[PDB]
């Protein structure tokens, strides 16, 4: 899962 | 989908607990690590070297400190690494700029939560  | 996994940025003075326990322990974990001192290429510019991990690594690891705020490859790294993705370690106590002061970090200097650190940094990444 990406960042933000 | 990047080569690496992470880029590490990190000023020189933090280089010991960077290479010997930062690198060290994200290596043997499997984690593929772009590091300068052996990945980046002699006779590029600065700022082609700091494109090359970037964009060649899922994420950028930022070693906070002072020395970090204080020099300038770290700093034109951070500010492209901002438009991607960071981890930023608060590994020595420091006056943090404005534009983190509301990102969240893995401080190593709260040494009562330290026996998490690595379990978090190592989750983050694989996740
Ligand atoms: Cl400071």
């Amino acid at each position: 899962h990406h960042h933000h | 989908g990047k080569t690496y996994d992470v880029n590490i940025c990190y000023a020189p003075e933090d280089r010991e607990w960077v290479i010997n326990t930062l690198v060290f322990k994200l290596e043997r974990a499997g984690i593929k690590t772009f590091v300068n001192i052996r990945d980046d290429t002699p006779g590029n510019f600065f700022a082609e070297n700091i494109m090359d991990a970037i964009e060649n690594s899922n994420r950028t690891i930022v070693v906070m400190s002072p020395d970090f705020f204080k020099n300038n490859i770290c700093d034109k790294t951070l500010q492209i690494g901002l438009s991607h993705q960071i981890i930023p370690i608060l590994y020595r106590p420091c006056e943090v700029p404005y534009f983190l002061n509301h990102m969240t970090y893995l401080d190593w200097c709260d040494k009562d939560v330290r026996p998490v650190f690595w379990r978090n940094l190592f989750r983050d990444i694989r996740n």
